[PDB]
RNA sequence: AUGGUGAACUAUGCCUGAAUAGGGUGAAGCCAGAGGAAACUCUGGUGGAGGCUCGUAGCGGUUCUGACGUGCAAAUCGAUC
RNA sequence: UUCAAAUGAGAACUUUGAAGACUGAAGUGGGGAAAGGUUCCACGUCAACAGCAGUUGGACGUGGGUUAGUCGAUCCUAAGAGAUGGGGAAGCUCCGUUUCAAAGGCCUGAUUUUAUGCAGGCCACCAUCGAAAGGGAAUCCGGUUAAGAUUCCGGAACCUGGAUAUGGAUUCUUCACGGUAACGUAACUGAAUGUGGAGACGUCGGCGCGAGCCCUGGGAGGAGUUAUCUUUUCUUCUUAACAGCUUAUCACCCCGGAAUUGGUUUAUCCGGAGAUGGGGUCUUAUGGCUGGAAGAGGCCAGCACCUUUGCUGGCUCCGGUGCGCUUGUGACGGCCCGUGAAAAUCCACAGGAAGGAAUAGUUUUCAUGCCAGGUCGUACUGAUAACCGCAGCAGGUCUCCAAGGUGAACAGCCUCUAGUUGAUAGAAUAAUGUAGAUAAGGGAAGUCGGCAAAAUAGAUCCGUAACUUCGGGAUAAGGAUUGGCUCUAAGGGUCGGGUACGAUCAACUUAGAACUGGUACGGACAAGGGGAAUCUGACUGUCUAAUUAAAACAUAGCAUUGCGAUGGUCAGAAAGUGAUGUUGACGCAAU
């Protein structure tokens, strides 16, 4: 049973010093060193993770092209559908009511 | 240490090149009290504090 | 490191200006249970990636082969 | 079956610190860990973090509440003055 | 050999045991066999149509 | 003798206290032209833990009235608030769990916490868990306004001096038995060096007043003077009574 | 007494990291069944709590008032804990 | 530890070979962090040193040796340190780090007088230091040296920064299309300003998936054993980073409409706020196929080579299994008066500034192509001889990997890989010792005292008192059984139903019966003595490092005291100074 060393020189097994024991054509165990597994993005107002985009480290974001990042509505990856929804919804509704608190308040001033 | 400064390394250099006896030719000259190098520097005997 | 599966293509990146050499190797499998078969890979390496062309028929092997570009540096094997 | 007779939750501290430690904090530690029912959704999900903090599983909604029950008696009676001075200046 | 033994049924007797039942196989992992059995065969007779979704209800419980 | 754990205190080092996870000040608005002339509308996104302090805490976010941003501000809730909770608070402001209005606008028998002790300080009375004040008086000429704080004391603050409405969330903390020394360890980890404590009587002359003897004693009052000094302080200072407290205090 | 040097040991706090076999008991919650006029109770399971427990690594350091006691050691060795 | 040979003047100790042994994967193995500093490697060599020896050496002497865009430092910020402005102080200097400060820059135009001013608009914060374990752009394989390697060679990739052109996409519906939708596509403008996310985070428990290891079958090879038996025992049969296609729970969409309530987890949560169900979308940890890549590596055969050192051929295949071990990961659950870092950095969105159509202009977030990637570190040990302990000291000193059997077990015992075989030796067997043991009969008479030692000991079954805070006591006490062999029974998976059951595959656990043995069987190892009672401290915990571990300290609980900020307690030489206090009576401080 080959035995594997730290490919680096940290001894410790902190999160950034991650080993997986991997096969190699030589035939023999070496460690191999893991980068720290990525989060999915999440959206500013559920906190649900946002389907869609790739999960990376943030610098890769970069490297990578923008539908990979984006979907294609308003607030894209940045915001589930349904939050675009509501808001949607919400605007629209508000923005009607204001007009029916102006006239209701024209209706009732203006009877004296 | 193994990851070390520049300043560290640059003095044990120096440490490793005092480390060396004498010239023979020394003790031939005219006027010559220096029989040996006193100023030895051995890792077991003596540590040279960096 | 990047696999190509349409000869145009491959003709292309022969043509491409900065293909200078190419490889040629044959192998041997065997066709899912029966009988061995010769395979062909034709390598050639552009300056970020190695592009090859897996050609399981030697007559399509034997077409393509001439009708590589004769300024190409070919290594077979 | 019922396994314990009397103790409850707190037969985890066991035989340790008193009964009457023990008991105040059986009555306490229930109420922590139940459920309650939302204001807002109808549903009986509304479980505690962090003393004071109310959450509801579905709806997302966080309440500011007690420490180990979701409505102090302080805060009905606040709530109730509160309604009954505002219907006093405006009604 | 010796596996191919306790293979058989030998060396495993009341002598041969230094651990507890439970150490040896947990009553845990025998409840969760057991009941993943009975629940995937509700499972399939629910599916098949030898059963309905009522009485799958009763017997999941049961179970 | 030897400086004791008292006076080393201020000194502070090891006693400063442990602020690494605290969300931040528990401030109220800067009372500015919108909240002082009118109301202005912010919205609770988040009711969360504050280390140290057992009252929760409200993210609220308020508008910038001059730029185009949203300034957040860290309120202690009030119990009943929730997120999505629209939160109100000026001199127009109604009379809501959660708003923040000024102590003259309320009446009287308003309950209120986070109230300032004069304009502009952002909150200093009843800030803790289960805490408030009541309004039981206005005097309106020279602005001011007489409260019952959570000691029984009587206070007069300018009418000027805002309270948010209703009681600070947390309650019932010190009903429950802390119960094992464990967990007053971790409570006080949280908020400072205070813990555990040993006994002036346990430990030498040297370290303490009390210490000494061959039995564990004081040997003199431990009611000890308001004008002692440092030092010489490390019993029951200025006590103008003591013992068991019977039949009615707060007399008046 | 004047002026200075030290927290590489140790004391305590903070920040950032790491380490901690296998077993026993078997708390809340949940399921079924039985009983009861009701209130509610019983039985069997599940579940896996605890500044719980036996016991490794480890951390300490009880007793032998053992070894040693011009030592391996200016505080160690061994067993027992 | 032994034998022989070689070396040499000389061999208990050097080298080689042959044996015999050990450490026994919580290692005498392989690596590293601190620390050391050349101890690494070679050659030569024994005066001293290695508490005997010495031909040997971490010694002596002479030399060689450490190669980086991708590893790390470098950068960020943590706790915290610390300038400036200002203020204190006779002063050395102190406070304080956003402050009672006129504490600057990003772009635009202006343009071919404009150098960089000027017509403008934008912003508000305001040093710097601080982590070879936290955060963090990017590399792997094979080979190579006496000694270096993720650094060299070969091959195959990626990131950043900058230059840039071609193709592609796009437009006269000038800044794209498809899909009901979730969303998708190789592209598919977009400043100021703003919002958001990632960075970015507890611990335990069990379940699930994956990787490697373990175990195992068939076959192609090699080795061993072969008086007899053994289709046998050991061994090789491998595949990187990266790229493409494809693949998952959870989550979401559409249809549809639920009570005879259903779905469903090991764990009971979910559904008219829209279940089950039918059909889809997504994340791509992970896995599969292909490329890389078999021309590599591995195992063999044949041919040769006074040499360089080779040449030529073959094989490198197909599976299975699981409460397995280690590790990662997912979804969940439990716990808290504890709810378990920040910043650099990157992206997205909102917004609609500005610019732009075809006789060619925009895209340098698509593909390809061009250039460059600095400085310092890099050998070795890492511990009973490379560190600290005056020393080659049984002491101390942070961490990674981690085989088979027995067995509950990372226990003990034995073994494979790997590494050691070092610790002054020989001869004898007096007393006294140190360490280990055994003892008739008695049995605590011994001693201050059962100190020491013995006895018990695992597991299964039975059985279990007083007292009790009802939780415990409790493994209470106290008893039986346990081997080997041959059998029996029970406990499952995947496929089939012309709209009651069959075929096929594979685990261990449990119970029982015969039989058998000089009545032995947890056969070594391992492994509680128990009971009745008192004093005392509630408990867990802590301390006199090197004579005192306790009844002392602490603790939860209880009580008192002061204080509403012009404040209480405390600090400071002073201060435009400070801790409590990122606090506010359910708080802080003092007992
Ligand atoms: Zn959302
Ligand atoms: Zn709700």
């Amino acid at each position: 049973a080959q035995r594997v060393t730290f490919r680096r020189r940290n001894p410790y097994n902190t999160r950034s010093n991650k080993i997986k024991v991997v096969k190699t054509p030589g035939g023999i165990l070496r460690a191999q060193h893991v980068k720290k597994l990525a989060t999915r993005p999440k959206c500013g107002d559920c906190g649900s993770a946002l389907q869609g985009i790739s999960t990376l480290r943030p610098r890769q974001y970069a490297t990578v092209s923008k539908t990979h990042k984006t979907v294609s509505r308003a607030y894209g990856g940045s915001r589930c559908a349904n939050c675009v929804k509501e808001r949607i919804i919400r605007a629209f509704l508000i923005e009607e009511q204001k007009i029916v608190k102006k006239v209701v308040k024209e209706q009732t001033e203006a009877a004296k | 240490a193994a990851q070390k400064s520049f300043r560290i390394k640059q003095k044990m250099a120096k440490a490793k090149k005092q480390n060396r006896p004498l010239p023979q030719w020394i003790r031939l000259r005219t006027n010559n009290t220096i029989r040996y190098n006193a100023k030895r520097r051995n890792w077991r005997r003596t540590k040279m504090n960096i | 490191a990047r696999e190509i599966t349409d000869i145009k293509q491959f003709l292309e990146l022969t043509r491409r200006a900065d293909v200078k050499t190419a490889t040629v190797k044959i192998n041997k499998k065997l066709n899912k249970a029966g009988k061995p078969f010769r395979q062909t890979k034709f390598k050639v390496r552009g300056s970020s990636s190695l592009y090859t062309l897996v050609i399981n028929d030697a007559g399509k092997a034997k077409k393509l082969i001439q009708s590589l570009p004769p300024t190409l540096k070919v290594n077979r094997l | 079956a019922k396994r314990t007779k009397k103790v409850g939750i707190t037969g985890k501290y066991g035989v340790r610190y008193g009964s009457s430690l023990r008991r105040q904090v059986k009555k306490l530690e229930i109420q922590q860990h139940a459920r309650y029912d939302c204001s807002f959704c109808g549903k009986k999900t509304v479980k505690r973090g962090a003393a004071g903090i109310w959450t509801c599983s579905c709806c997302k909604k966080t309440v500011a509440g007690g420490a180990y029950t979701v409505s102090t008696a302080a805060a009905a009676t606040v709530r109730s003055t509160i309604r009954r001075l505002r219907e006093m200046v405006e009604a | 050999a010796h596996a191919q033994s306790k293979r058989e049924g030998r060396h495993s007797g009341y002598g041969k045991r230094k651990g507890t039942r439970e150490a040896r196989l947990p009553s845990q992992v025998v409840w969760i066999r057991r009941l993943r059995v009975l629940r995937r065969l509700l499972a399939k007779y629910r599916d098949a149509g030898k059963i309905d979704k009522h009485l799958y209800h009763v017997l999941y419980k049961e179970s | 003798g030897r400086v004791i754990r008292n006076q080393r205190k201020g000194a502070g080092s090891i006693f400063t206290s442990h602020t690494r996870l605290r969300q931040g000040a528990a401030k109220l608005r800067t009372l500015d032209y919108a909240e002082r002339h009118g109301y202005i509308r912010g919205i609770v996104k988040q009711i969360v833990h504050d280390s140290g302090r057992g009252a929760p805490l409200a993210k609220v976010v308020f508008r910038d009235p001059y730029k185009y941003r949203l300034r957040e501000e860290i309120f202690i809730a009030n119990e009943g608030v929730h997120t999505g909770q629209f939160i109100y608070a000026g001199k127009k402001a109604s009379l809501n769990v959660g708003n923040v209005l000024p102590l003259g606008s309320v009446p009287e028998g308003t309950i209120v916490s986070n109230v300032e002790e004069k304009p502009g300080d952002r909150g200093a009375l009843a800030r803790a868990s289960g805490n408030y004040v009541i309004i039981i008086g206005h005097n309106p000429d020279e602005n001011k306004t007489r409260v019952r704080l959570p000691s029984g004391a009587k206070k007069v603050i300018s009418s000027d001096a805002r309270g948010v409405i209703g009681v600070i969330a947390g309650g019932g903390r010190v009903d429950k038995p802390l119960l094992k020394a464990g967990r007053a360890f971790h409570k006080y980890r949280l908020k400072r060096n205070s813990w555990p404590k040993t006994r002036g009587v346990a430990m030498n002359p040297v370290d303490h007043p009390h210490g000494g003897g061959n039995h564990q004693h004081i040997g003199k009052a431990s009611t000890i003077s308001r004008g002692a000094v440092s030092g010489q302080k490390a019993g029951l200072i200025a006590a103008r009574r003591t013992g068991l407290l019977r039949g009615s205090q707060k007399t008046q």
